[PDB]
């Protein structure tokens, strides 16, 4: 209940604020951007894997947990050097 | 639980309606289709947290990861269509006919 | 405040029907955007804090954003709205105006199988651990890092492989 | 398509299907489909013309619509027991979709409109993986569920396959598209013994492939996808006929060659179950295969067609493309059936 | 299955966690697992078609712990009845049920 | 089909403790070791039978033990042991961080005055068998007989008769 | 130092872990016998509830195997009000 | 030779590469060298999150304590002493 | 009690937004060599106001037009809400991760604002302004990935009874020089306001609405990383004092953000996207990997209650 009442709170506060403002006075493609979010979704991913630590390092194959982070994390950064070497992040057209 | 569960399966068959049937354009499908695995993902995580299991919750961030790499190349493809012609029309697929 | 699931239930329902009823993909997102916060707060109701979250912060965050960028930037509404919004609503309300009624019908064949009215608010939860800490899906979303390797390691190569492949296609 | 993108997708196309396989879980399953599809869109859309484009769209909407079905089963399956995997015990409607699903992603018919647009507009190298490494997962799925399955609807969908490919190719000229209402053909012959004895649609996928693969690499040697640039092969290189002719009569499926064994053994499966009926249908209509193979036949070797004033320019060259495994997979497709009883 | 890779291999990837009562991390039991534990263990040995008639009996049971039509059902008639009472005006709820209570 | 055992609400009526989440949490350690068979053997018998309704008996005396103990601290040192729980309960999660030089005065007192010793740490947390003097039962599932296995056949492995039985495919 | 505290953190972890450790049986046993009081309060009202109906059963064990059975919040909590059906389902999920 | 002429020139060029190998370097390599590792999974199993269900003695298994505070069991002084 | 609570965390927060636009004022023109405003009241404690009513008097699809500005703001002041000062009005598990989302979702409202503008010209600048507040995010979001496996719970609570005896800046200051930036490029602000640097569709009223949730937005980071990484003192006796350290280093940060955006000039947009993905993210990587393997090569692995 009590997330319930702080926003419909703060929509009610904006609403007012917004009915205030509006009574008181009476294209072509760029590749590079659709690359840029498949990049940000890429690692969006990566992040939702990747959370889970705080809870899966309290376990006790912590050499299972430490082997498995550093091969997300370097064949992430494998996957980021070759789209940079293919240049995915030049910007000039 | 099982009117809601009820409901979600309705909303993958109206999703599934959806692509199916299509008003000339592309994107609807694809959304579409993103409503599917919503759908999807929803009841699994329900069905495991209802049963209480743990081991069998990575399937729903499975298959989340792969919808979004599907959905992306799905994206990618319209694109290419789309600079290719002119425009994310379906009308214009009427080749490979002969 | 025990007709809770069932509300949202059906407020995916509607999202998923609006998406199904393909209207104008700026009046239609909403609709999705919608969906998944229902979706998610379902999810937060029957006690997957952390799957909620991740949802809001993925799906939304990571993929509604780049829907809207990519249609944006590669689409037209050309003027197909002969009414087409104005029609599809109400015929959205005759859809919905059945289901009511199709619901009315089937509660009356069917009483403890498709849905329990007179008791709606049971049978949700069935058990609990009352007296124990580590039962949150933290844990099992945890598991890859453990047991379930095979998980992290498969999604870990569809990313590996996803890349390569969209920029060899966008070319 | 530089070396290390080529390296990777060609590793997931490969282990896609591996995984699909040799996982018991139906998740891990759908993961190796989806990796299939994935990894392979690419190797269809890379000449970036505008009809690999839309055979690629096609092509990813289908199975797309395909997993999220077989998705929707599993979970299913999930809420009604709690294990992953299909049991004896699951409300036969999950199974119809399942099929359905896999059907589409297969190019069964009536799921099947869209396997020639897409293999007419793919080349040969493409089309060869489409047609012969991601109806193999798809299979495996159902050789390990075949006890539990709907015959009936099984059969309806197989001899459909039957009378809509033979009649779709009576009429193709284009050999893609000819090789496509094939597969079909094919497929539902192995749909139509597979909930009796799996092993022979194992054999009969092979047989096909141990066919289709040569025949592609006979055509990937010219890039002559059309009859009347194929007839032209006595001029160009005469040596190919002897074994072209063979094959075709094979894929029909003629006694003393490999092709027949198949269905013979099938329709023997049949008997022993009562089916006669539909084993005399699919008899009596793979015979429009036949047909438009001798068709084809007529036009390469039996007759020969006007030819082009350049090919002697070309004659006065030399092409050393052809690779042993060739003929190899064409002799032990024609000249083996003797050994039969060690095949089964 | 169909490619026993992973029996040859005397290894397990994903057929560790294919049901219910595996191994779960905090021994955190599930809902069903003694039905499963039973289940499972007349369905071992034999293959199939025997258990699809010779475990009924420990499979029904389990399919209800696991949904509970039938206690739904038992539960939904009672409560109908009850309102069908307070309406005709026979049933006098008590306070345990009607409120109030002397808890722990 | 079937019924079902159950005690009657005027039996297993015991007087309980009925004393607050702080207290029990400030007093645990000490009744960690006094009162401690009676509560091992508790725990036996509940997770050895699966039946609360067997296991019963003992937790009367589970009860009655406590307030034994909660009787000799209300005797002696009671003052030391209220200004600590009230100095415990007002923090958010009662934690033993707060209260440090609150805890080792009331510990003296309880030992000067008797033969108590606050555990140390990590010796709750460690199996100990208990000597019962009750059996223990097999099929606590209630299970039923496994049917039985498929005849195994067996005999030295000869080769095939008259060739493969193949249609004059002979060899 | 970050080090240092972390294990001073661990240790008075295990100190709270070994309380409520030392306090598990009791609760154990004071919910046991809630859960039976609370059954044998819904059997004693089913009687009266459902005694005018026609080959009814008085706590009819849908299963066949003698088994205890955990119960449900649904059986349990069904015939007292949504306050309290409420409290038991969202009581954790809706910050205390 | 070479090897040290191009580290001397990307301690100026692109240092933050070099930073980020060294910091990679650095991680996969301590944990195998450090003596206080496996500390950690001793630990993290001390850690009681649940019961620790008893047994009974119908046998002569001395290892057991019949009481907590006996010194019969497996200790883990070492984490007060460390 | 609620709504009195609800009223004490809204209403002066938009009371200290308003004179944090004066303290802006001031500070630049003080930096800038001049005053600033001293006349409209007694050292320039009306001007917010008179622009208030001075926006609300200006004249002018209405579903984007009105969700857009109200979703941003709605979620600049939920955002808020499961703070610890010291003992916060809603505890929630998770909650930085409600932040991160709340705090990426307005990215929405900026594009249906272009989508809407048929203005080519207008879209050019969404478009960049999303992709650079999108690549940001990423990283705001890593560095907590990596900061909070210190504590190994999402909480917020946590961090303080952490930072009981240290700070968390003596380590993981190669991430405090980075979620001091990124927190530059969310908030849109210098030296990466582009979005407001080239101009070639805000009426006066949203207009107001925007700034009201772009400086909120700025106090708020401001305060999240008083939070994390400048651990207050918590004494349970004076939960006064830590409010009070906690609004000392709060406002200490808002005037930095001033230093900088008098001091430096704007960064080329390629250049930006640049200085990310070539000089923060290997890092971010490297030092996450790095804060993996120290509670495991080190005792400091933390508990989850
Ligand atoms: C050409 C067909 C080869 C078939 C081989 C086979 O697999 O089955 C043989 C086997 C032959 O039966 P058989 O009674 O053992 O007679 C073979 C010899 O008499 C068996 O006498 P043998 O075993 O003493 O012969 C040994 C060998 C002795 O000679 C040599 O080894 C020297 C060669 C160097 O003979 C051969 O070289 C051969 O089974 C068959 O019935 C073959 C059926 C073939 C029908 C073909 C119809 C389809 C064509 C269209
Ligand atoms: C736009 C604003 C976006 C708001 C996003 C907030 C999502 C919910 C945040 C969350 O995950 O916490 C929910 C809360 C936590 O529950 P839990 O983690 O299990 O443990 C808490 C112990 N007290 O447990 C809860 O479920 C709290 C109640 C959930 C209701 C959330 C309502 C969200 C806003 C709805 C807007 C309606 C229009
Ligand atoms: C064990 C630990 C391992 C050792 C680690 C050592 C310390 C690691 C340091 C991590 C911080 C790295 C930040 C950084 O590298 O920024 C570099 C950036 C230049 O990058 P670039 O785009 O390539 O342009 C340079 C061309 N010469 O520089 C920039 O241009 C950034 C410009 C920033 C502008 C905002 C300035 C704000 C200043 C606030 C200071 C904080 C108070």
């Amino acid at each position: 209940m009590n997330l319930y009442t702080v926003i419909f709170i703060n929509i009610l506060l904006s609403l007012t604020l917004i009915l205030v403002a509006f009574w008181l006075p009476q294209l072509p493609f760029s590749m590079k951007f659709f690359l840029v979010a498949i990049t940000f979704l890429l690692f969006d991913l990566e992040i939702a894997l990747l959370l889970p630590l705080p809870w899966a390092i309290q376990t006790i194959k912590t050499s299972t947990m430490m082997i498995m982070a550093f091969i997300l994390v370097t064949i992430l950064s494998l996957g980021l050097a070759y789209e940079w070497t293919q240049k995915g992040l030049e910007w000039t057209e | 639980m099982p009117s809601t569960f009820f409901n979600l399966t309705m909303a993958f068959s109206l999703s599934l309606l959806g692509t199916l049937m299509f008003r000339s354009h592309l994107m609807s499908t694809l959304l579409c289709l993103e409503g599917m695995v919503l759908s999807l993902f929803i009841m699994t995580s329900v069905t495991s947290l209802n049963s209480n299991s743990m081991s069998s919750m990575p399937i729903p961030i499975t298959i989340l990861v792969f919808a979004a790499c599907e959905a992306a190349v799905g994206l990618a493809l319209l694109v290419k269509v789309s600079n290719t012609y002119g425009t994310d029309y379906v009308q214009n697929l009427n080749l490979l006919q002969c | 405040m025990n007709n809770y699931i069932f509300v949202l239930s059906s407020l995916f329902l509607v999202g998923c029907l609006g998406l199904a009823l393909k209207p104008s993909l700026i009046y239609g997102g909403l609709g999705l955007i919608v969906s998944g916060f229902v979706g998610c707060l379902m999810v937060l109701g029957f006690g997957g804090s952390f799957l909620g979250l991740m949802v809001f912060l993925i799906y939304l965050g990571g993929m509604l954003v780049v829907f809207g960028y990519t249609t944006a930037m590669a689409t037209e509404e050309y003027p197909e709205t002969w009414g087409s919004n104005w029609l599809i609503l109400g015929f959205l309300v005759l859809g919905v105006i059945m289901e009511v009624f199709l619901i009315c019908v089937l509660n009356y064949y069917d009483e403890v199988g498709v849905i329990n009215l007179d008791g709606l608010g049971d049978w949700l939860m069935y058990e609990v651990d009352d007296v124990g800490v580590m039962l949150e899906g933290g844990i099992g979303v945890a598991a890859m890092y453990s047991c379930a390797t095979w998980m992290m390691v498969v999604a870990g190569w569809s990313l590996f492989a996803g890349i390569f492949i969209i920029i060899e296609i966008t070319r | 398509m530089n070396p290390i993108t080529l390296a990777i997708i060609y590793f997931t196309i490969f282990l896609g299907p591996v995984i699909t396989m040799s996982s018991t879980n139906l998740m891990l399953m759908w993961v190796g489909l989806e990796f299939s599809l994935l990894a392979i869109i690419p190797m269809l859309i890379n000449k970036k013309n505008p009809r690999s484009t839309e055979a690629a769209t096609k092509y990813f909407v289908t199975q797309a619509t395909a997993s999220m079905i077989i998705l929707l089963a599993i979970v299913l399956n999930y809420k009604q027991l709690g294990t992953w995997m299909f049991q004896q015990q699951t409300n036969g409607l999950i199974l119809n979709m399942t099929l359905m699903a896999l059907s589409m992603k297969l190019g069964l018919a009536p799921f099947h409109f869209w396997l020639p647009e897409v293999t007419q507009g793919i080349p040969l190298h493409m089309g060869l993986i489409l047609l012969t490494w991601q109806k193999i997962a798809p299979l495996s799925i159902l050789i390990q569920i075949y006890p539990l399955l709907n015959s009936t609807i099984i059969l309806m969908l197989a001899i459909t396959s039957i009378f809509m490919g033979a009649w779709g190719g009576l009429n193709q000229t284009q050999m893609r598209k000819i090789m496509a209402y094939s597969s079909i053909a094919h497929m539902g012959w192995m749909l139509a013994i597979l909930p009796y004895n799996p092993s022979l649609t194992l054999l009969n996928l092979m047989i096909y492939i141990i066919l289709t693969a040569p025949m592609f690499m006979a055509l990937m040697l010219n890039n002559s996808m059309t009859i009347n640039s194929i007839s032209l092969l006595w001029n160009k290189t005469p040596a190919m006929l002897t074994m072209i002719s063979l094959m075709l009569l094979s894929l029909g499926g003629l006694p003393p060659l490999t092709g027949f064994l198949p269905k013979w053994i099938i329709i023997t499966e049949l008997m022993k179950n009562n089916c006669l009926i539909m084993a005399t249908l699919m008899a009596m209509m793979a015979l429009l295969n036949l047909f438009f193979y001798t068709r084809l036949i007529y036009s390469t070797s039996l007759t020969m067609f006007p030819t082009n004033n350049n090919s002697k320019m070309m004659t006065h060259q030399t092409k050393t493309k052809p690779n042993l495994m060739f003929s190899t997979l064409a002799i032990m497709s024609t000249m083996t059936l003797p050994l039969a009883p060690q095949l089964i | 299955p169909f490619l026993d890779i992973q029996k040859k291999l005397g290894i397990s990837l994903d057929r560790h966690f294919m049901f219910l009562s595996a191994e779960q991390p905090y021994k955190n039991a599930a809902r069903c697992h003694a039905f499963e534990k039973e289940w499972i263990e007349c369905a071992h040995g034999i293959g199939g078609t025997r258990a699809k008639k010779e475990c009924k009996i420990e499979f029904d049971d389990f399919e209800e712990c696991l949904l509970r039509y039938k206690t739904m059902r038992r539960m939904h008639d009672i409560k109908k009845q009850r309102e069908k009472l307070m309406k005709e005006g026979k049933y006098t709820p008590p306070p345990h049920h009607s409120g109030r209570e002397e808890p722990r | 089909p079937g019924i079902v055992e159950l005690p009657t609400l005027e039996e297993l009526k015991v007087e309980e403790v009925k004393v607050s989440s702080a207290v029990l949490k400030a007093a645990a350690h000490h009744y960690g070791a006094q009162c401690d068979k009676t509560n091992k053997e508790f725990m036996l018998c509940r997770w050895e039978e699966k039946d609360p309704r067997r296991c019963l008996k003992e937790g009367k005396l589970v009860n009655g033990c406590a307030l034994n103990f909660f009787r000799q601290i209300k005797s002696h040192c009671a003052e030391p042991f209220t200004e600590y729980w009230t100095c415990l309960d007002y923090s958010n999660m009662q934690l033993f961080r707060h209260c440090r030089q609150q805890q080792a005065k009331f510990d003296q007192c309880v030992l000067d005055k008797l033969g108590w010793v606050r555990p140390d740490l990590g010796q709750l947390s460690k199996v100990t068998k208990v000597k019962t003097d009750r059996p223990l039962p097999e099929n606590p599932y209630h299970s039923r007989a496994r049917p039985e296995p498929n005849p195994v056949i067996e005999g030295d492995l000869k080769p095939a008769k008259h060739g493969t039985r193949f249609f004059f495919w002979t060899v | 130092r970050m080090m240092r505290w972390n294990q001073e953190r661990r240790r008075l972890l295990i100190e709270d872990l070994e309380a409520r450790i030392a306090l598990m049986p009791l609760f154990q046993a004071e919910k046991d016998r809630r859960t039976l009081q609370i059954l044998r309060e819904n059997l004693e009202e089913e009687a009266i509830i459902m005694k005018d109906v026609p080959n009814w059963k008085v706590g009819e064990s849908v299963f066949h195997t003698t088994r205890w059975v955990p119960p449900l919040i649904g059986e349990m909590y069904g015939l007292r009000t949504k306050e309290e059906m409420s409290n038991a389902n969202f009581g954790f999920t809706w910050y205390t | 030779g070479r090897i040290s002429a191009f580290l001397k020139n990307a301690w100026a060029k692109e240092p933050v590469l070099v930073v980020s190998f060294s910091v990679w370097g650095l991680a996969i390599i301590m944990p195998m060298i450090s003596p206080y590792t496996k500390y950690a999974s001793m630990i993290n199993k001390a850690t009681p999150y649940n019961y620790p269900v008893p047994v009974r003695d119908d046998g002569n298994m001395p290892d057991v304590p019949s009481h907590p505070q006996d010194p019969l069991g497996p200790s883990l002084d070492w984490l007060k002493n460390l | 009690m609620f709504f009195i609570n609800i009223l004490t965390l809204l209403v002066p927060i938009l009371i200290a937004m308003a004179f944090l636009t004066l303290v802006e004022r001031k500070i630049l023109g003080y930096m800038q060599l001049r005053k600033g405003p001293n006349i409209v009241g007694p050292y320039g404690i009306l001007q917010p106001f008179a622009d208030a009513m001075k926006l609300f008097m200006k004249e002018p699809s209405m579903s984007l037009f009105i969700i857009a500005p109200t979703l941003s703001l709605t979620l600049a002041l939920s955002l808020w809400v499961p703070l610890p000062m010291p003992h916060p009005l809603i505890n929630l598990n998770l909650g930085i991760l409600f932040i991160l989302a709340t705090s990426s979702l307005s990215v929405y409202s900026i594009l249906w604002s272009g989508w809407a503008s048929n203005s080519k010209y207008s879209l050019f600048g969404a478009l960049r302004a999303v992709a650079q507040t999108i690549s940001y995010e990423v990283t705001m979001a890593i560095i907590l990935l990596s900061v909070l496996l210190m504590n190994g719970s999402y909480s917020l609570q946590t961090l303080i009874t952490t930072q009981e005896h240290m700070w968390l800046l003596l380590p993981a200051w190669p991430m405090a020089m980075m979620w001091f930036i990124s927190t530059l490029a969310e908030t849109n602000r210098a030296p990466f306001d582009l979005t407001e640097g080239e101009s070639e569709e805000y009426a006066a009223g949203p207009f107001a609405l925007f700034f009201m949730a772009e400086y909120t937005n700025i106090i708020l980071m401001n305060a999240l990383t008083t939070i994390i990484f400048l651990g207050p003192l918590y004494y349970i006796n004076l939960p006064e004092l830590y409010s009070t350290n906690f609004m000392m280093e709060a406002l200490l940060l808002s005037s930095t953000f001033l230093w900088i955006r008098a001091s430096y000039p704007r960064f080329r947009y390629d250049q930006l996207m640049h200085l990310l993905w070539k000089n923060f993210l290997p890092l971010t990587l490297a030092l996450c990997m790095w804060h993996i393997s120290l509670p495991i090569f080190t005792a400091g692995v933390p508990p989850y209650m």
